[PDB]
């Protein structure tokens, strides 16, 4: 159960429901890596600092 | 930087009725410069991820 589905919406507001069947189990995905995965920098003049993630 | 230019002249004729005059020496002036250069260069870092080298 998730709220978040496409829906899509006709005239005189009538809707129309998705609802992917999948039952698989599965397809597949891998992580990698950038270089610099994760850095921090700083604004001296002004007072600030960051994060990145890419 | 200076230098001191060396003597030159007549002898005289050395005779009496007259006298004779002393002479003199002179300087000179020597310059140079100071020069000074530089360059940079970069690159991108995505490209460097994924060209298989750096």
């Amino acid at each position: 159960v998730d709220d978040s589905m496409p829906v899509e919406t006709l005239e005189d507001g009538t809707k129309v429901f998705t609802s992917y069947l999948f039952g698989a189990g599965a397809l597949g995905y891998a992580e990698g890596q950038p270089e610099v995965p994760t850095e921090t920098a700083r604004n001296a003049l002004g007072s600030q600092d960051i994060l990145i993630n890419r | 930087m200076p230098y001191w230019n060396d003597l030159d002249g007549d002898s005289q004729v050395l005779n009496d009725t007259d006298d004779l005059v002393p002479q003199k020496i002179n300087a000179g002036q020597d310059k140079a410069v100071l020069i000074l250069r530089g360059n940079a260069w970069s690159s991108h870092d995505l490209a460097a991820t994924l060209s298989g080298s750096d």
